[PDB]
């Protein structure tokens, strides 16, 4: 994000009283988990500067509910599902 | 209403000058250049009757142009205050500049301060808190002229100095501290300034040590200025512990307020070392014996006692002591600064667990990477 | 009002022979007089007696919230005897047991108010149990933050921290064992004790799931690293 991102925060607040900004990543590089989560909110600063907006980081995560499930789960047709408790928690040991 | 400023057109030698050009500037109508150089007239020091007849017209400007904002009334009326030497009439007519003053820009939060600037002399102690609560209430929303924080320093400063708290002392100044970008002031002032500013930090209970922000980059040139010998003792209360002749050399430079605040710092210290003895060694290792805490603090071991467990009550470690051979078992620690050659030391920490994992993954799955196909 | 005034007369009952936990919120009870009142002595003498009656019920969760509700009151404060009750109570260590009766021995002459050396000291055999029951309640909490850092002790160093001889040591640790608030282990004769610890499965509670607590912040490590790393970065 560039420096000019708190501005569209602090417009659309009339909107919502908590805006939350989602960075995202259309190519999958690295190092993870995709996109960022990013909420505005007012933390000052222990040297007691005028209050300024850095954005605090919010945890990401993927989920869904039945039919997005539904989509996607067909839609791999790529790897081995899981499978438990042999190739699973190793390669969770690389990555 | 032209003849009231034309008798006090003339202030003295080369006023009517530039005043020959401020009459010119209303008759064209524009308050605005008129009102940077009448600011700038009230900026100039003099006797000053000048201001105080020419207000009512400044007044009268701002009845039927209803705009210009209340900041330029509240420079004016505060170089006014000076010389009118009544705080009371003062504070009639900012209320009433208050009231009768409305914009989209809060004009509570410089009305609050120019009354909180004009109470030094009811004393203090009656209305004080109250309007200076209700400053950074207001200042919430929208802090981005960043003007009005150090008057709320102001303010909130002549309130410190009932005594006031001086643990809080270090919060309001931090707030100056950052507030002003630009110091663009005499450092002569501001010696004295960080120096009763570091006696007010350092003799607060609420705060042991905090040697990190005594390293703080805008303050550090403050101290360059200022005697080592405070230097020196805030890095006794920055490493120390004892040290026993820097603590000591703070009394042989500052007299006054550290009589009664010197066995505070001194349990202050006692429980500093505390976190940096199990911290300092790569340990742990971290259960220490009585003979390095009674020798360390000097203290007798039926003190030691009180004295690691109110560290535990502090929250720097929540060790337990092993009361048989009275020995100290450490738990955790207090991370406080760290140092140069650090980051260094940090990659070779790092990289050393970089490949620890790699070789030992990968001659994990190099195993199975057969089979796996 | 006067079932309110009542409940003045209920707490002669309550406080008469077997109860000190039921006056905890009784006379908090009678409190509510006073807030009406329009009285002064009465009034002054309402705060003491309900704030040093803190000793004579027993240790309990109930007691630490209890005496967090009055905490805090403007009036309270105003009394000398209210700082040293919340002096040995917040934070604990240690202070001399004499100290303790210097505080407490100049209530008789103190006041103004003599309520509360009329519902303690007042009665000789009420004020005695209240003597004894000062005592346990002090060297309690001796033992309830000096438990907790046990690992071990010596009875040596007990009973020169505890002011008393080591069979009134033994005494105290007996009565407070068979209450089985904490579980000792006291041994005079090789001068070795100790209170605690877990006293777990311990193999997989204690070791495990504690270590790999901690692997959670070590695994959180780099996630709030670059986080806060972030947040120094962008504002200056």
């Amino acid at each position: 994000l560039h420096k000019n991102d708190i501005a569209i925060n602090e417009l659309m607040k009339r909107y919502c009283p908590n805006s939350v900004l989602v960075i995202i990543d259309v190519k999958p590089k690295d190092l993870g988990l995709p996109t960022e989560a990013y909420i505005s909110v007012e933390e000052v600063h222990d040297d007691g500067t005028p209050t300024s907006k850095t954005f605090e980081h919010v945890t990401s995560e993927i989920g869904a509910e039945e039919a997005e499930e539904v989509g996607v789960e067909h839609l791999l047709r790529d790897i081995k599902d899981t499978t438990v408790g042999t190739l699973s928690q190793r390669i969770t040991n690389q990555v | 209403v032209p003849g009231f400023l034309q008798q006090s057109q003339s202030s003295g030698p080369g006023q009517p000058a530039v005043w020959h050009r401020l009459e010119e500037l209303y008759t064209k109508k524009l308050w605005h250049q008129l009102t940077l150089q009448v600011l700038d007239f009230v900026q100039d020091p003099c006797f000053a009757q000048g201001d105080g007849l020419i207000k009512l017209y400044e007044n009268f400007i701002s009845e039927f142009e209803h705009r210009v904002n209340p900041l330029s009334l509240v420079e004016i009326i505060l170089h006014v205050v000076r010389q009118m030497t009544d705080p009371n009439v003062a504070l009639t007519f900012l209320e009433k500049t208050r009231e009768k003053v409305k914009s989209s820009d809060e004009a509570v939060i410089l009305c609050k301060t120019a009354i909180g600037a004009l109470k030094l002399n009811i004393g203090d102690l009656q209305v004080t808190k109250e309007t200076i609560e209700d400053v950074e209430e207001m200042l919430n929303n929208l802090p981005g002229v960043t003007s009005v924080h150090s008057r709320f320093y102001d303010l909130s400063s002549k309130y410190y100095q009932t005594i006031g708290n001086h643990a809080s002392y270090y919060k309001d100044a931090l707030r100056f501290l950052g507030c002003v970008d630009i110091k663009d002031l005499p450092v002569s002032e501001q010696q004295e300034r960080a120096f009763t500013l570091g006696l007010a930090g350092l003799l607060g209970e609420g705060v042991f040590n905090f040697g990190e922000l005594l390293m703080h980059p805008v303050l550090e040139s403050l101290r360059n200025t200022d005697r080592q010998w405070l230097i020196d003792t805030l890095y006794a209360f920055n490493s120390g512990n004892v040290e026993r002749f820097q603590t000591l050399k703070t009394a042989w430079g500052q007299q006054p307020d550290l009589a009664a605040n010197e066995a505070q710092l001194l349990r202050k210290i006692q429980l500093l070392c505390l976190m940096e003895m199990t911290f300092t060694r790569p340990a742990n290792h971290r259960q220490l014996t009585f003979e390095e805490i009674a020798k360390s603090a000097k203290i007798t071991v039926n003190e030691v006692e009180l004295l690691v467990m109110k560290a535990l009550s502090v929250g720097l470690v929540k060790g337990s002591i092993d009361e048989v051979d009275k020995r100290v078992h450490m738990t955790w620690v207090q991370p406080r600064v760290l140092d140069l050659q650090q980051i260094k030391g940090m990659k070779d920490r790092l990289e050393f667990w970089c490949t620890d994992v790699k070789s030992m993954e990968m001659l994990v799955e190099h195993q199975a990477h057969d089979i796996l196909t | 009002k006067l079932k309110l005034k009542y409940y003045n007369l209920m707490i002669q009952l309550d406080q008469h022979e077997g109860s000190y936990l039921s006056i905890c919120k009784h006379y908090r009870a009678i409190y509510d007089t006073p807030c009406i009142q329009a009285e002064s002595e009465k009034w002054q003498q309402a705060l003491k007696s309900v704030v040093l009656y803190v000793i004579l019920a027993p240790f309990d969760n109930e007691q630490s919230d209890l005496v967090h509700r009055i905490s805090g009151d403007k009036k309270l404060e105003e009394i000398p005897k209210y700082k040293d009750l919340l002096k040995l109570f917040t934070t604990m260590e240690l202070m001399r047991w004499s100290t303790l009766v210097e505080d407490y021995g100049m209530e008789l002459r103190k006041g103004s108010l003599e309520s509360p050396a009329t519902d303690v000291f007042g009665s000789t055999e009420e004020g005695e149990k209240r003597w004894k029951d000062l005592k346990n309640r002090v060297v309690e909490h001796n033992i309830r933050i000096m438990a907790k850092y046990y690992t071990r002790i010596t009875m040596k160093r007990m009973a020169q921290l505890l002011d008393l001889s080591v069979d009134e040591s033994e005494a105290f640790l007996s009565n407070l064992v068979v209450n089985k608030t904490i579980f000792a282990k006291v041994d005079r004769l090789a001068g070795i004790i100790n209170f605690q610890r877990p006293k777990d499965p311990n193999n997989l509670l204690n070791d495990w799931s504690q270590k790999l607590n901690s692997l959670m912040s070590l695994v959180n490590k780099t996630t709030h690293l670059i986080a806060k790393e972030e947040m120094i970065h962008n504002l200056q």
